[PDB]
C-alpha cells in the first residue's frame, strides 16, 4: 500500500539529489555584490478605513488596487495619488485581490466561498459572483478577461470561466494559501497550509511537479521572471528559492536575527532583488544569487501584509495591516 | 557669586523645558501613528509649554537676574500678556486632558463617537481662543493697570516692571485659570479613580488568584503643587498687601513654572511614546 | 491636462466625503467573534440573542437516524433507546419545538451599534484574521464531558481554547465564555451513569470554592460547574496579565438575559481596555 | 490510492542539472540587469515618483 509510495518517494529525493552537481552560491561567489540599497518612500498612500490584506498592481504601473478588511476595495492612482473608484465589497471581509491584464475588471476574493467579480468598466456593478467552494478564498489571478484563478481554504484550488469551474485541481495535504503565474499562461504554481508547493499545468490540470523543501506553513510564492523559477516565503524566517528545471531548492534566505514570520513575497524587474515582506514591521530585500540583504524598508507601523512590482519595474509598493500604504521607488 | 549661579540655574531649567517640549511635539508630529485623536491635547500642551520656555521664562530669567528690564513698557506688557496665556493655556489643556480622559472611561462606547479628529481640533481652537479673551484684551488695553498710587511711577517709567494687577483683574484671571480647571480635573479624577476601583473589585471577585493611586497621584500633585501654592499667594498679596513680599511671588511664580518641563515626564510615559523617541534620537 | 487632474480631484474628493462618512459607521459599530464549536449548543445562544425549514427538521431527523444506524424498514429506509443511552460515544445532533457560510447577526442594545461573527478547519489559519474584533464569544457546552472522541469534547474545547488564549496575533483579544447546557450538565451530574471523577481525575482532590455560591441547586452539581469554570479559567490566568480576561457565564437555553449579558461584558471590556492604557491599570 | 500512481507519474521525468539552471540564472540576471530601475539608482526625470 504506502510502501511503493515511500519507495517512490525515497527515489524521487535520490534523484533530486543525484541532480545536485554544484550549488547555486558556489557558482555565485565569482559575481560582485549588489551593495546597499536605499529606499525612499515617494508616496504614503493612505484612506482605508481598516487594515488592510492584499494588493495588486495594475496592467499598466499606474493604477493599482488595494484591498482591505472594511470591505472597501478602493482603486488608487499612484502617479496623483487618486481614488478613481470605491467599490464596496458586499462579503464583509476580502483576502485578495487582482487586476485584469487588460484592466476592465477587478476580482475581490473574502472569507466567504464566494468570488466576486467587478466591471470596472460610471457606477461599478458585480459581474456574475463564482459557484464558491467549500472554505475561503486566498490569491485571485487573472489568466485573462474571462477566466480566473482561485485558490481556497481547502484542498482544490479552481480555474473559473458562465460560473463554471472548468477545472479543479487537488493533491494539497493542507489549505492552498498563496499562488502566482508564470510569463506565458501556460503554467502556474501555488502554496499550501502545508510545506508542499507544487506547480500545475493549466491545460491539463495535473500537478507537474512537488517542492516540499520547507518546514511551515507557506504564506507567499512569488514567480521568476524569467519563468523557470520561483521563490517561496514560509512561516518560519527562512524564504527559498526553488528551479523549476532542477526541481529543487536551489538557495536559501534567512538569517539569525530574523524570527519573525513572511507574508509576501515579490520579485524585481530583472529579478535580481527578492524584495519579502515580514511578519515583523520591517520589509527585507534580498540580492536572490548571492543570499545576501542588501537593505531594509521598515516604513510601515504595523506588519506588512502585500507586496508588488510594476510591469515596467518602476517601484515596488508595499501594503501593511495599518491603514497606510507607501509606494516605495 | 550667587547670581552667577542663579544665572545658571536659570538657564538650564529653560534649556530642559525648551528641550522637553521640543522633544514632544516631534514625536506627535513626526509619526503618523502615534497621532491620534486625544495625541493633539498633549500637542497643544507641548506647543504652549514650548512658547513659554521661549518667551516668558528667559526674559523672566533676564528681568531677576539684571534687576532693569531694558526694553520697552509696551514690550514689557506684551510679555506679560504672553506670560499669563501661556500659563492659563497649561492649564486649560491639562483640564481638557482630563475630561478627555473621564469621558473616555466613564462613557466607553459613547466615547469614540462623540469626540473626533475635528471635534479635537474645534476644542483645542476654542480652549486657546478662551485663553486669548482672558490674557490679551484684559492686559493689551490697560484695564489691568493698577490704581494704587504705588507702581504707577514704576508702569511710567520704562525700566521698572513689576506685575502691579488691579484687585478685580487677578481674582477672576485666578478662577479663569485655574481654579476652575483644578476643581474640574479633580472632581474626574476621583470619578476615575472611583472606577478604577470598581474594576480592581470586580477582578478581584472573578479571579481567586494601588497601581491607580501611583499614576492619578503623581499627576494630579504635580500640578496642584506646582500651580496652587502661587495662585493663593496671588489672591493672598491682593487681599492683604503687607502678607506676601516679591520674593515669594516670583520663587512661587518660578516653581510654577518648571511645570512647563515636568508635564513631558508625566504625559510622554507611554510606551509608544518611549519608542518614538528612541527612534527619533 | 488641466480638465483631466480636474476630474481626478473631484472623484477623489467625492470618494473622501463618502469614506468619511464609512469610517464614521464603522467606528461607531462592534465587532464581536462566535467560535462556537460544531454541536456545541452555539445555535442557542444565536436564538437566545433573536415548509422550507420543516423540510430542513425533517432532514435534520433523517440524519440523526441514519447516525443512529451507523427495525428493518428503517434501515432499509434511509432498541431506539440503545442509540441514546450510548450517545455519548458517537456524535448525534439533538416553533418554539423547533427552535428548542459566514453568518452575521447585526442588533443594538442601548442604541450602540454590534455586529457578531460567525465563522466555520483544524488549522484555523482565519484566526488571525480578526485581530480588531472587540470581544470573542466562545461559547461551550458543560454536558460535553460525557461525550467521547475517538481527548473528551471537553478536553477539546479546553485545548482550542488554549490555542485561542496563547496566540500571537490576539493579544489584545478578551474572550466571553458562555457554558450552555448548564441543565443537562446538572441532569448528567445527578444521575451515576457518568462520574465527573472517572474522566477528570482531579476532580477527586478538587472542593468547591468557600466564596461560590451563585444559585439556590444540589452542592454537587455546584461542584461540577465550577469545576468546568476553574478549569477553563486556569489556562486564561496562568497566561499574563492585561489584555486578557475570560468572563464566564453560566447559561440556560431558555434564559434570555444573555443579549444584555454580552453587552455588559463589551463595555467593561472596552473599560477595562482602556484602563489598562494610561498605565491607571 | 492515487497518490502513489501522481508521485509515479513526477517521476518519470527528465532533469536538467543544477549548474546549468544556476548559469542560465545568472546569464538572464546580467543581461536583463541595465533595464531594472531598482538595482541601478533611479534617475530624477526618468522617475515618475520623482
Ligand atoms: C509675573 N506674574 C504673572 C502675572 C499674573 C499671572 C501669572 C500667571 C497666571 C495668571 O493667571 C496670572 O494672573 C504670572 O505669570
Amino acid at each position: 500500500l504506502r510502501q511503493e509510495a515511500e519507495q517512490l518517494k525515497n527515489q524521487i529525493r535520490d534523484a533530486r539529489k543525484a541532480c545536485a552537481d554544484a550549488t547555486l552560491s558556489q557558482i555565485t561567489n565569482n559575481i560582485d555584490p549588489v551593495g546597499r540599497i536605499q529606499m525612499r518612500t515617494r508616496r504614503t498612500l493612505r484612506g482605508h478605513l481598516a487594515k488592510i490584506y492584499a494588493m495588486h498592481w495594475g496592467t499598466d504601473s499606474r493604477l493599482l488596487v488595494s484591498a482591505s478588511q472594511d470591505g472597501k476595495l478602493i482603486i488608487w492612482d499612484s502617479y496623483t495619488t487618486n481614488k478613481v473608484h470605491a467599490i464596496p465589497l458586499r462579503s464583509s471581509w476580502v483576502m485578495t485581490c487582482a487586476y485584469a491584464p487588460s484592466g476592465n475588471y477587478v476580482a475581490c476574493g473574502g472569507l466567504d466561498n464566494i468570488c466576486s467579480i467587478y466591471n470596472l468598466k460610471g457606477n461599478v456593478r458585480v459581474s456574475r459572483e463564482l459557484a464558491g467552494h467549500t472554505g475561503y478564498l486566498s490569491c485571485c489571478r487573472f489568466l485573462d478577461d474571462n477566466q480566473i484563478v482561485t485558490s481556497s481554504g481547502d484542498t482544490t484550488c479552481a480555474l473559473w470561466d458562465t460560473g463554471q469551474q472548468t477545472t479543479t485541481f487537488t493533491g494539497h495535504t493542507g489549505d492552498v494559501m498563496s499562488l502566482s503565474l508564470a510569463p506565458d499562461t501556460r503554467l502556474f504554481v501555488s502554496g499550501a497550509c502545508d510545506a508542499s508547493a507544487k506547480l500545475w499545468d493549466v491545460r491539463e490540470g495535473m500537478c507537474r511537479q512537488t517542492f516540499t523543501g520547507h518546514e511551515s506553513d507557506i504564506n507567499a510564492i512569488c514567480f521568476f521572471p524569467n519563468g523557470n523559477a520561483f521563490a517561496t516565503g514560509s512561516d518560519d524566517a527562512t524564504c527559498r528559492l526553488f528551479d523549476l528545471r532542477a526541481d529543487q531548492e536551489l538557495m536559501t534566505y534567512s538569517h539569525d536575527n530574523i524570527i519573525c514570520g513572511i507574508t509576501s513575497v515579490s520579485f524585481s524587474k530583472s529579478g535580481r532583488l527578492l524584495l519579502a515582506g515580514y511578519d515583523d514591521f520591517n520589509c527585507n530585500v534580498w540580492d536572490a544569487l548571492k543570499a545576501d540583504r542588501a537593505g531594509v524598508l521598515a516604513g510601515h507601523d504595523n506588519r506588512v501584509s502585500c507586496l508588488g512590482v510594476t510591469d515596467d519595474g518602476m517601484a515596488v509598493a508595499t501594503g501593511s495591516w495599518d491603514s497606510f500604504l507607501k509606494i516605495w521607488n | 557669586v550667587w547670581v552667577v549661579g542663579m544665572g545658571i540655574v536659570m538657564s538650564l531649567i529653560v534649556l530642559a523645558i525648551v528641550f522637553g517640549n521640543v522633544l514632544v511635539i516631534t514625536a506627535i508630529a513626526k509619526f503618523e501613528r502615534l497621532q491620534t485623536v486625544t495625541n493633539y491635547f498633549i500637542t497643544s500642551l507641548a506647543c504652549a509649554d514650548l512658547v513659554m520656555g521661549l518667551a516668558v521664562v528667559p526674559f523672566g530669567a533676564a528681568h531677576i537676574l539684571t534687576k532693569t528690564w531694558t526694553f520697552g513698557n509696551f514690550w514689557c506688557e506684551f510679555w506679560t500678556s504672553i506670560d499669563v496665556l501661556c500659563v492659563t493655556a497649561s492649564i486649560e489643556t491639562l483640564c481638557v486632558i482630563a475630561v478627555d480622559r473621564y469621558f473616555a472611561i466613564t462613557s466607553p462606547f459613547k466615547y469614540q463617537s462623540l469626540l473626533t479628529k475635528n471635534k479635537a481640533r474645534v476644542i483645542i481652537l476654542m480652549v486657546w481662543i478662551v485663553s486669548g479673551l482672558t490674557s490679551f484684551l484684559p492686559i493689551q488695553m490697560h484695564w489691568y493697570r493698577a490704581t494704587h498710587q504705588e507702581a504707577i511711577n514704576c508702569y511710567a517709567e520704562e525700566t521698572c516692571c513689576d506685575f502691579f494687577t488691579n484687585q478685580a483683574y487677578a481674582i477672576a484671571s485666578s478662577i479663569v485659570s485655574f481654579y476652575v480647571p483644578l476643581v474640574i480635573m479633580v472632581f474626574v479624577y476621583s470619578r476615575v479613580f472611583q472606577e478604577a476601583k470598581r474594576q480592581l473589585q470586580k477582578i478581584d471577585k472573578s479571579e481567586g488568584r494601588h497601581k491607580a493611586l501611583k499614576t492619578l497621584g503623581i499627576i494630579m500633585g504635580t500640578f496642584t503643587l506646582c500651580w496652587l501654592p502661587f495662585f493663593i499667594v496671588n489672591i493672598v498679596h491682593v487681599i492683604q498687601d503687607n502678607l506676601i513680599r516679591k520674593e515669594v511671588y516670583i520663587l512661587l511664580n518660578w516653581i510654577g513654572y518648571v511645570n512647563s518641563g515636568f508635564n513631558p515626564l508625566i504625559y510622554c510615559r507611554s510606551p509608544d511614546f518611549r519608542i518614538a523617541f528612541q527612534e527619533l534620537l | 491636462q488641466r480638465n483631466e487632474e480636474k476630474a481626478q480631484r473631484e472623484a477623489n474628493k467625492k470618494i473622501e466625503k463618502q469614506l468619511q462618512k464609512d469610517k464614521q459607521v464603522y467606528r461607531a459599530t462592534h465587532r464581536l467573534l462566535l467560535l462556537g464549536a460544531g454541536e456545541s449548543g452555539k445555535s442557542t445562544i444565536v436564538k437566545q440573542m433573536r415548509a422550507t425549514k420543516v423540510q430542513d427538521i425533517k432532514n435534520n431527523l433523517k440524519e440523526a437516524i441514519e447516525t443512529i444506524v451507523a427495525v428493518d424498514y428503517i434501515l432499509s429506509v434511509m432498541g431506539v433507546r440503545a442509540c441514546y443511552e450510548r450517545s455519548n460515544e458517537y456524535q448525534l445532533i439533538d416553533d418554539q419545538d423547533l427552535l428548542r457560510g459566514i453568518f452575521e447577526t447585526k442588533f443594538q442594545v442601548d442604541k450602540v451599534n454590534f455586529h457578531m461573527f460567525d465563522v466555520g478547519d483544524e488549522r484555523r489559519k482565519w484566526i488571525q484574521c480578526f485581530n480588531d474584533v472587540t470581544a470573542i464569544i466562545f461559547v461551550v457546552a458543560s454536558s460535553s464531558y460525557n461525550m467521547v472522541i475517538r481527548t473528551n469534547r471537553l478536553q477539546e474545547a479546553l485545548n482550542l481554547f488554549k490555542s485561542i488564549w496563547n496566540n500571537r496575533w490576539l493579544r489584545t483579544i478578551s474572550v466571553i465564555l458562555f457554558l450552555n447546557k448548564q441543565d443537562l450538565l446538572a441532569e448528567k451530574v445527578l444521575a451515576g451513569k457518568s462520574k465527573i471523577e472517572d474522566y477528570f481525575p482531579e476532580f477527586a482532590r478538587y472542593t468547591t470554592p468557600e466564596d461560590a455560591t451563585p444559585e439556590p441547586e444540589d452542592p454537587r452539581v455546584t461542584r461540577a460547574k465550577y469545576f468546568i469554570r476553574d478549569e477553563f479559567l486556569r489556562i486564561s490566568t496562568a497566561s499574563g496579565d492585561g489584555r486578557h480576561y475570560c468572563y464566564p457565564h453560566f447559561t440556560c437555553a431558555v434564559d434570555t438575559e444573555n443579549i444584555r449579558r454580552v453587552f455588559n461584558d463589551c463595555r467593561d471590556i472596552i473599560q477595562r481596555m482602556h484602563l489598562r492604557q494610561y498605565e491607571l491599570l | 490510492r492515487k497518490l502513489v500512481e501522481q508521485l509515479k507519474m513526477e517521476a518519470n521525468i527528465d532533469r536538467i542539472k543544477v549548474s546549468k539552471a544556476a548559469a542560465d540564472l545568472m546569464a538572464y540576471c546580467e543581461a536583463h540587469a541595465k533595464e531594472d530601475p531598482l538595482l541601478t539608482p533611479v534617475p530624477a526625470s526618468e522617475n515618475p515618483f520623482r
